[PDB]
């Protein structure tokens, strides 16, 4: 291949080869969930450890009071990106004193993300995020991934064997618009726990949730204080 | 401006460019330095000037401060760029700060601006390695060396160019007490590891000697030849 | 040795052996991938531009399909190659036009916008960052001092002033054409031009189209202001020449 | 139809045939995209989209291929959809300098223009690539009347009584022709451009598609807006039961 | 306000400044000096505002410095003066200029003893003998009466005692210290100070 | 948006040839023939405008330019080209007068417009100009002709030519240029040398050529040509 | 030829993975996080016995509480090294607080992948840092000790090892480690295992060892203080 | 973009510069251009490669150019880069002037050109000037100099040096019969025209093919001459009448 060292190049098929092969970091990192009720949107991202003397990564970052965020791909570019939608959450409040709606500032990524596509000597962006935020417009589940294209979603799951959470939600995605807070972290949890080999199920050291709504702000709950989620299981089945 | 990437790793994990500047000090003159009790000095070599050349234009000891020298190895040229670079510097540690430059600092400033030099869009690692001679204020004596890739070490006794591999092992079997006891066989012991690896003659060694006190001193190729009659007299006996 | 090639020489704009410079040739053959003629000639007391107007469907605007334009009041042009290629050396034109009329205060003569568009065009020759511009521009209008003008830029940066020019696939055909009518010296009116130019597409293409079909552009002593012909005006001329 | 290693990698550089390659395959990816409609009627001007459902986890109305890039103007995109929405924002800031400069609502040949401009600036460098999609331009005024353009990868503008991108900008142009659109009132011929979508539409390659769809005439008061989901509705009813 | 002198005789440069480091009312210093080594053989005596005269002394004298570095030998009194010259003169019509008013005397194995005058505007000029700051004004016509080109260094030094008393006796300011040195054939001696 | 190369596109090759202006030579002796001869009263710079065809306006473009009043041009190889650098020489010899209020001497023109084309053989991201320059010039009372070529280079002489045929045209003004030449002597003897490299007939709308005097720099009129063309 | 910024069909950056092996060449660092304090040790591989001792400095100094332990290419690293000193003196002077282990670990994390060719400064990096490093040291969190690489990418570990031999010692600490274990049992695992993994006998001279413990400042061990720990075999 | 770089500013395995080297390959094909240093004085003679009947000689000289009061330079490669670099060696020894007031020693100037050549080796990505350069002069510290220039930026004092075509030859032949610390100017110049005439292609040697400067002290002034056509003819005629006096 020549048509794939640089993103300024197009391929004869009429596609961008260095987009594609930025997607796949996303695929690389471990799962994490996203899916919303008509009063609230969680966050559900699995930890990873290299080795069992390491500790586990961070998944789920702040933003903002009302949005959080769940990285999936290379860390740096979560970390540049994290960093660009919190300083312009702060623009916004610093400016209008009221929070920045979701809508636009997935727009915003959507506009800086393609930038560096289109540039010789740039590169993409090697991480997708899921986006959970409150707004006017009620709750928000957004997609973005190294290719500038974003999406609105009721549910979504991205990174490793993400595919198997992905048809869990498609058949419960109507569940979830009347469901209680408690049964639709249940629902993320569950998703997550489809990516998981049959011999390892979800453990307190290695799940993280992020829930934002109507009730409170952007909270992250990581060891101790992700427990109670996880108790009342209903067994891993086959 | 030139905005390329000249120095960059290998599959291996290896700086070639870092590595072809070491490849260009090895192809360099022979250089020895040696910390005495009481003095330092060092000693340069491969001379060979055509005897048709002026031969106080090429030498390879110089002063970069009143109480710091250096000699070096590699392309001579670019040598020329950091001996005058360290020495502006020396003047600036001076208007910065009341105090002349320690050993140490002008050894982390040379060696600084050759790792600048690896990591730097559109120039290339410069070619030489440096043997850096001083004392302290205090008065305990001091030597150095760096290369290419910007790492330095205070050394006993050192060599690099051509026939350093050979010299150094040269020095660990003949670096005592018994050598360093008197400040004239320092010297002797410069002049014999010297001898030892360049086309014999004591009229293509120039050699420096700094006492802790004492301004630089350049030899007279007199007084060096009266020290080569000190080995000749004491080899065919010995 | 005709044709050699070494190194990049044929991707960006260096020396060949021979000291082409193949990007620039490329660009001209860039001009007949617009897949359409242009000509132009001159009398003694107009300029006239002519070009074929080919519309796909009727699901194109047809008013908006055209590759005549304005430039200046008293300058127009005909362009030839790529369309988008084609309309930014347009842009361009009334930039420079406009330009010099604000630094020195009267109407840039048509051999001037020419040279000013040869000028940048040489740019693209030299520096490596850039491809030619794969289009052709011929200029006409009137000098208030040395009559009618008929001038042609190149991708090359080539320029010149014409008794008669064309431009695009049926270029070389066509100038071979104006040759045979130039020799012959007849009363070069307005309608004798006109016609010239007309009866010289109808030829070397050999359709005898409808108003429809071409586009038509004027300009004359009498009235310097640059003209496109609309259908019923160019309609009068093609039943002026079936007489 | 391409050529390989040396003259189809960089758009500062010329194919031996006189071709720039780079615009071409940046001509591709909208070919490959789905297909976007949009048809001049007597009264204004109606957009119709096939926007394919990739997962049906997303939302009724996510990755809207519909713009307003100002008012009076309405934009249909067909392509990479990130370079899309950049064009969308080049458009709006450019209709936005208009009025700032001039004080009133950009005529849309001139907006059009404009863009085509900034799009064919993409074509010409090594240091750039080309914009990978192509985008239509519809408005209406009781001065300027109804107004179609559509704008491709290279910088070509050109208007339109009836014009369609992506898979099945064939299939869809020949439904097109069929219409007496220059004597329709735009209420019609939105029933039509519903079920011409529905036609060029492959339920058997593609999974399946949502219908988007835009106003812009004189029932809209010269405003570009959605059609409503009553209306679209009657017209997608339309499109299914006269596809027999 | 302080106070700078030279005398250049026939094979020799005696200088001459005074020890007082002053701000607003009172005496800071007993024992400044405002001498600077630029060479074995080159001192500059600077004089003037507050934080630009040493800024200014210490830059010209390390640029001195690094030439000898980079070329094994040392600037000659002539060169060395003409470079602080240029210094001067290129931050006059700028921002932000130095006001100092110094004195450069140096020995050139060529051309001999040497006494450079300098103004704050950078004005260059060569004399057998000159003072600055406001002292000036009652010793320069002391040095105009008793200088002859041929004077003694036993003489000189007289003659700058001469000088100094002047500035005891006639004087506003308290000025009872002054550094005293010679340049020669041998370089720069730090000879006794005159007290008062 | 845009941001030129900073690399040479000059290089040198193993053989210590820089190869790029010997292909930038090849593009100048593959041009137009042109001959300049210096005649002790005057210089003369004569050259083929053969358009070769009946459509092309003959009085429209020129290759035979003005400088200044002193001072005149012409070129073999790229027409393009040659129009930056009379340009460029235009504007040096403008600076020039105004720091100086003297009319430039031919010498210094040429050497500052022979170190424009030196950056271009040196410069990053463009190639060498495909022309070589014949400068003629009158100061203090003397005739100057000049050379200037891609390289950066720059020659006197007596008498030259360059383009096509430059090999045979060069030969023939060795046997037939003698030194102290009157002005309208040295006009024949240069549509001469460009007869030799010709191929056709010659009028006078076919070539264009170009004299200096102590009177300054002009191109001769169409009329003044056909006069000499017997 | 390709670009510092291209990614793999795998999906990651050349120059990030080959420096990545880079660190597989340099000598081998040990963290151990106890909970009354942090160890840090390293061998200093000595070429030859005219080197002096104390010359090579492979564990530093950044704060009062923090220390950092170097693998890789030395040079890269004392470069990241000066910056991390310069983010806590900075800190310090906008806010007059120490720095917390994580933040300082952070700031070093946010030069990671700015590196580049178009589009840049004249003196924006060209490529990454050939270097891995152990930030151990004691905030109000406890004593902590962090990882970092050239992917940027950062964690907390109870206990790490990087170099040449990294899955050797990662293996022995693996077998080896409570979380309740002493200091004194901390620095004798880390010189125990790093005899095993190395081609050296273990001097007083050979090595270096650092402790941050909640009570004292880092502290850097003297010749006669590390005999007492090699007393215990 | 770096498609098109031919990275000239890069290391090769073996640790050495290619573009340096292949500029080196420039010089040889060059002008053979020689410095002699004598007790009384040094001089420059360089062939010349500009030759025809029909070249009108309007310089004083087309290898030898005056830098300085008291300093002259020959050159050996591409003209235009000569060009250049002599340019820059004026402007460099009149600042030096201007800041001090006293002329620039020859060392100082040679190097600081040096440190331009040498940088366009390192970063910036072009070409490296493709000459070398002998400087002569005189200075208040070291009298009488020679000097040269590579394009790796590197320079050397020489007593007697070469460079161009021959280069080798050449001073091997100075290296027999150049006589240190006894050279007069006189036995300099015949040593010039005899190691010349060895040297060159066309065989004869001629007046209009040599170009030959002295640099004298003469009445406390620096006093540098590019010699006339009649004075070469008798250096030239002076070798030849020595040629046949050889036999017997
Ligand atoms: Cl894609
Ligand atoms: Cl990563
Ligand atoms: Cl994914
Ligand atoms: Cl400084
Ligand atoms: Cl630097
Ligand atoms: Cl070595
Ligand atoms: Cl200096
Ligand atoms: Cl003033
Ligand atoms: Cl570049
Ligand atoms: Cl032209
Ligand atoms: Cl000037
Ligand atoms: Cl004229
Ligand atoms: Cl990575
Ligand atoms: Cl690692
Ligand atoms: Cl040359
Ligand atoms: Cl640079
Ligand atoms: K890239
Ligand atoms: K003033």
């Amino acid at each position: 291949n020549q048509y794939d060292n640089d993103v300024t190049v197009w391929s004869p098929q009429g596609r961008i080869h260095q987009i594609e092969y930025a997607m796949e970091a996303v695929k690389q990192g471990s799962a994490t969930v996203g899916l919303k009720s008509k009063t609230h949107a969680v966050l559900v991202a699995l930890k990873r450890a290299q080795s069992e003397l390491a500790a586990h990564q961070k998944k789920i970052l702040h933003v903002d009071n009302h949005i959080g965020i769940s990285i999936a791909g290379l860390t740096a570019d979560a970390r540049l990106l994290c960093n660009f939608m919190r300083q312009e959450c702060l623009d916004s409040r610093f400016v209008f004193d009221r929070p920045l709606p979701v809508s636009r500032l997935v727009s915003l990524i959507g506009s800086k993300t393609q930038i560096p596509t289109q540039r010789y000597g740039r590169r993409p962006y090697g991480v997708g995020l899921l986006i959970a935020g409150y707004d006017d417009m009620g709750p928000h589940i957004f997609q973005t991934c190294p290719s500038a294209n974003y999406f609105d979603c009721r549910a979504m799951s991205i990174g490793a064997r993400s595919q198997s959470a992905r048809t869990y939600l498609e058949r419960h995605m109507s569940e979830f618009m009347e469901c209680n807070l408690d049964e639709l972290v249940k629902h993320g949890l569950r998703a997550l726990r489809e990516t998981l080999p049959a011999e390892q199920d979800l453990t307190t050291k290695n799940v993280s949730i992020g829930i934002v709504g109507k009730d409170l702000e952007f909270t992250i709950y990581d060891d101790d204080d992700v427990s109670p989620f996880l108790d009342g299981l209903e067994e891993r089945p086959q | 401006s030139y905005d390329r990437a000249i120095t960059v790793f290998s599959p291996d994990g290896h700086l070639f460019q870092v590595e072809y500047a070491q490849e260009a000090v090895k192809k360099g003159s022979t250089a020895v330095g040696v910390r005495g009790k009481d003095i330092v000095v060092l000693g340069v070599e491969k001379k060979s000037v055509a005897k048709l050349q002026d031969e106080r234009t090429v030498r390879k000891i110089c002063a970069l401060d009143d109480n710091v020298c250096m000699a070096f190895a590699g392309l001579t040229a670019d040598a020329r760029i950091v001996i005058n670079r360290a020495r502006v510097e020396c003047q600036s540690h001076r208007l910065t700060v009341e105090d002349p430059v320690t050993v140490e600092y002008i050894t982390r400033y040379i060696a600084s601006l050759k790792q600048r030099y690896t990591q730097s869009n559109g120039r290339r690692p410069f070619g030489i390695s440096a043997l850096i001679v001083g004392f302290d204020f205090d008065g305990t004596p001091r030597l150095y060396q760096t290369d290419p890739s910007g790492t330095y070490h205070a050394w006993k006794a050192n060599a690099i160019g051509r026939g350093a591999k050979s010299v150094r092992e040269f020095l660990e079997k003949n670096y005592t007490d018994d050598a360093i006891e008197t400040d004239d066989l320092t010297i002797k012991l410069v002049i014999k590891a010297l001898l030892e690896v360049v086309q014999s003659g004591g009229k293509n060694i120039e050699l420096a000697v700094m006492r802790r006190d004492q301004p630089l001193k350049i030899l007279n190729p007199e007084e060096i030849e009266k020290y080569v009659a000190e080995i000749e007299k004491e080899k065919e006996e010995n | 040795s005709r044709g050699s090639s070494a190194g990049f020489d044929r991707h960006i704009t260096i020396f060949s052996p021979e000291g082409r410079l193949y990007q620039v040739e490329y660009a001209f053959k860039a001009i007949n991938q617009g897949g359409l003629t242009s000509v132009a000639v001159r009398g003694k007391d107009c300029a006239v531009i002519v070009t074929q107007k080919k519309v796909p469907d009727k699901l194109l605007d047809s008013s908006t399909v055209t590759h005549l334009f304005k430039i200046t009041e008293s300058i127009g042009c005909v362009m030839t190659g790529m369309t988008a290629d084609s309309r930014s050396q347009v842009q361009r034109a009334r930039y420079e036009a406009a330009n010099w009329k604000y630094k020195y205060g009267y109407e840039i003569p048509v051999d001037m916008l020419c040279k000013r568009i040869a000028d940048i065009s040489q740019v693209y020759t030299q520096n490596a960052e850039m491809r030619p511009l794969g289009c052709c521009m011929i200029l006409i209008g009137i000098d208030e001092e040395q009559g009618p003008q008929v001038y042609k830029c190149d991708p090359a940066g080539y320029y010149c002033g014409f008794k008669a020019t064309a431009a695009g696939v049926k270029q070389t055909e066509s100038t071979s054409f104006l040759e045979k009518k130039v020799k012959k010296k007849f009363d070069w009116t307005f309608e004798q031009t006109v016609e010239t130019a007309i009866t010289c597409l109808s030829t070397v293409l050999s359709i005898d189209f409808k108003p429809s079909e071409i586009e038509v552009g004027v300009v004359t002593v009498e009235n310097p202001k640059f003209r496109i012909l609309t259908e019923a005006e160019i309609d009068a001329h093609l039943v002026a020449l079936a007489e | 139809s391409s050529i390989g290693t040396g003259y189809d990698l960089s758009a500062s550089t010329f194919s031996p045939d006189g071709r720039v390659f780079q615009v071409e395959y940046a001509m591709k990816a909208v070919e490959n995209s789905s297909t976007a409609i949009g048809i001049r009627c007597k009264d204004g001007v109606v957009f119709g989209v096939e926007k394919l459902v990739l997962s049906k986890l997303y939302e009724e109305g996510s990755n809207k291929r519909l713009f307003n890039v100002d008012r009076h103007v309405g934009m249909a995109v067909a392509g990479l959809l990130a370079d899309a929405r950049s064009l969308a924002d080049i458009a709006r800031e450019e209709a936005s300098n208009f009025r700032s400069n001039f004080g009133y609502n950009i005529p849309l040949k001139h907006l059009a223009d404009r863009v085509a401009m900034y799009v064919h600036a993409y074509t010409l460098y090594s240091a750039v690539r080309p914009f990978g999609c192509s985008f239509m331009l519809g408005s209406y005024s009781a001065n300027d009347g109804a107004q179609l353009y559509m704008i491709d990868p290279s910088g070509v503008s050109y208007g339109y009584w009836g014009c369609a991108i992506g898979k099945a900008r064939q299939a869809a142009k020949t439904e097109i022709e069929k219409l007496q659109m220059k004597e329709m009132t735009c209420r019609d011929v939105v029933k039509e451009v519903a079920k011409i979508i529905y036609i060029v539409h492959d339920e058997v390659k593609d999974k399946a598609f949502e219908l988007e769809l835009s106003w812009v005439g004189e029932l809209t008061k010269g405003r570009h807006e959605i059609v409503p989901k009553d209306i679209r509705e009657e017209a997608e009813k339309y499109a299914k039961e006269s596809l027999k | 306000m302080e106070y700078l002198i030279g005398i250049q005789g026939p094979d020799y440069v005696l200088v001459a400044s005074d020890r007082v480091a002053a701000s607003n009312i009172v005496q800071m210093k007993d024992d400044h000096d405002k001498m600077f080594k630029m060479s074995e053989k080159i001192l500059l005596l600077c004089v003037g505002e507050a934080g630009d005269t040493v800024q200014f002394a210490e830059y010209i004298q390390k640029n001195v410095q690094l030439y000898k570095m980079r070329n094994g030998y040392e600037l000659s009194p002539t060169a060395a003066a003409n470079f602080t010259r240029r210094n001067l003169a290129d931050c006059l019509r700028s921002r932000t200029p130095y006001h100092v008013n110094l004195l450069l005397a140096g020995y050139d194995e060529h051309e001999g003893p040497a006494l450079y005058y300098m103004d704050y505007l950078a004005a260059l000029a060569k004399a057998p003998f000159a003072a600055h700051g406001y002292g000036a004004f009652l010793t320069l016509s002391i040095l105009d009466r008793y200088y002859t080109p041929t004077i003694s260094r036993e003489r000189a030094v007289e003659l700058l005692r001469k000088c100094l008393e002047e500035l005891q006796k006639r004087f506003i300011l308290n000025l009872p210290t002054f550094s005293v040195r010679v340049i020669d054939k041998d370089g720069i001696h730090n000879l006794e100070n005159i007290a008062f | 948006a845009k941001r030129g190369y900073s690399f040479s596109l000059t290089t040198f090759s193993p053989s210590g040839k820089l190869v790029q202006i010997e292909y930038a030579l090849a593009a100048v002796a593959g041009g137009a023939p042109s001959v300049g001869i210096k005649a002790a009263n005057g210089v003369v710079l004569a050259t083929e405008k053969k358009q070769k065809s009946i459509l092309y306006d003959e009085r429209s473009v020129h290759k035979v330019e003005p400088i200044t009043k002193h001072i005149g041009l012409v070129y073999s190889g790229m027409g393009p080209d040659y129009r930056v650098l009379v340009h460029r020489a235009r504007k040096l010899a403008q600076q020039y007068y105004l720091v100086y209020q003297e009319p430039i001497p031919t010498a210094q023109l040429v050497q500052r417009v022979a170190s424009v084309m030196q950056e271009y053989t040196q410069s990053g991201g463009v190639r060498p100009f495909g022309v070589s320059l014949l400068i003629c010039g009158w100061n203090e009372g003397r005739p100057y002709l000049f050379q200037s070529d891609p390289s950066g280079a720059y020659f006197a002489w007596k008498a030259t030519a360059m383009g096509k045929n430059y090999v045979n045209g060069k030969t023939f003004l060795e046997k037939r240029y003698n030194e102290d030449l009157e002005l309208e002597d040295a006009i024949h003897t240069a549509i001469l040398t460009l007869k030799e490299s010709f191929e056709g007939q010659m009028t006078e709308d076919n070539i264009e050529v170009g004299i200096c005097n102590e009177a300054g720099f002009r191109r001769l009129t169409p009329t003044e040509v056909r006069d000499y063309l017997a | 030829d390709r670009g510092v910024n291209t990614f793999s069909p795998e999906g990651r950056l050349f120059q990030v993975e080959y420096a990545i092996e880079a660190i597989k060449l340099g000598s081998t660092a040990i963290g151990i996080q106890t909970s009354e304090g942090v160890c840090l040790a390293v061998e200093k591989r000595i070429t030859s016995p005219l080197m002096e001792p104390s010359s090579i400095e492979k564990i530093v100094e950044i704060d009062a509480h923090i220390g950092c332990a170097m693998s890789g290419l030395i040079a890269d690293a004392k470069t990241l090294i000066d910056k991390a000193r310069v983010e806590t003196q900075n800190h310090w002077f906008t806010y007059n607080e120490t720095m917390t282990v994580e933040s300082v670990t952070q700031a070093v994390s946010n030069l990671a992948l700015q590196f580049g060719e178009e589009d840049a400064d004249p003196g924006a990096m060209s490529r990454p840092f050939g270097v891995a490093l152990l930030f151990g040291g004691v905030d109000e969190k406890g004593p902590q000790l962090f990882h970092m690489d050239p992917s940027g990418t950062f964690v907390q570990c109870d206990a790490r090892a990087i170099g040449s031999a990294s899955e050797g010692a990662q293996s022995s600490l693996q077998e080896v480690y409570h979380k309740s274990m002493t200091l004194k049992e901390a620095i004798k695992s880390s010189l125990i295992i790093l005899k095993q993994v190395m081609e050296e006998k273990l001097n007083a001279t050979n090595i270096e060892l650092a402790t941050v413990q909640p009570g004292q400042n880092f502290h850097m061990f003297t010749k006669e203080e590390l005999e007492e720990v090699i007393k215990d075999i | 973009s770096r498609r098109y770089d031919s990275r000239t500013t890069i290391f090769s395995p073996e640790g050495r510069l290619y573009q340096v080297e292949y500029a080196m390959e420039a010089i040889g094909h060059a002008g053979t251009c020689l410095g002699i240093l004598a007790n009384d004085g040094v001089l420059l003679a360089a062939e010349r490669r500009n030759i025809h009947k029909l070249l009108d000689e309007v310089f004083f000289s087309e290898k030898i150019y005056k830098l300085n009061e008291d300093m002259a330079c020959s050159v050996a490669g591409i003209t235009s880069d000569a060009n250049v670099l002599t340019n820059e060696l004026r402007l460099i020894a009149q600042r030096y002037l201007l800041q001090y007031q006293e002329p620039i020693p020859c060392e100082q100037l040679v190097t600081a050109l040096c440190d331009i050549k040498q940088a366009y080796t390192q970063f910036g990505g072009k070409r490296p000037f493709g000459v070398s350069l002998l400087y002569i002069g005189w200075d208040k510290h070291y009298g009488f100099q020679l000097y040269q220039s590579d394009p790796s930026g590197n320079y050397g004092g020489w007593k007697a040096t070469c460079i161009g075509n021959n280069s080798a030859a050449a001073v091997s032949m100075l290296k027999q019969d150049y006589k240190e610390g006894e050279m007069t100017l006189k036995s300099a110049l015949a040593l010039a025209v005899k190691v010349l005439n060895k040297t060159m292609d066309v065989s004869k040697l001629s007046a209009e093919k040599v170009e030959i400067a002295t640099l004298t002290r003469e009445s406390g002034k620096t006093v540098i001459r590019v010699l006339k056509q009649k004075e070469v003819e008798q250096l030239i005629k002076k070798h030849e009448e020595e040629e046949a006096k050889a036999e017997r």
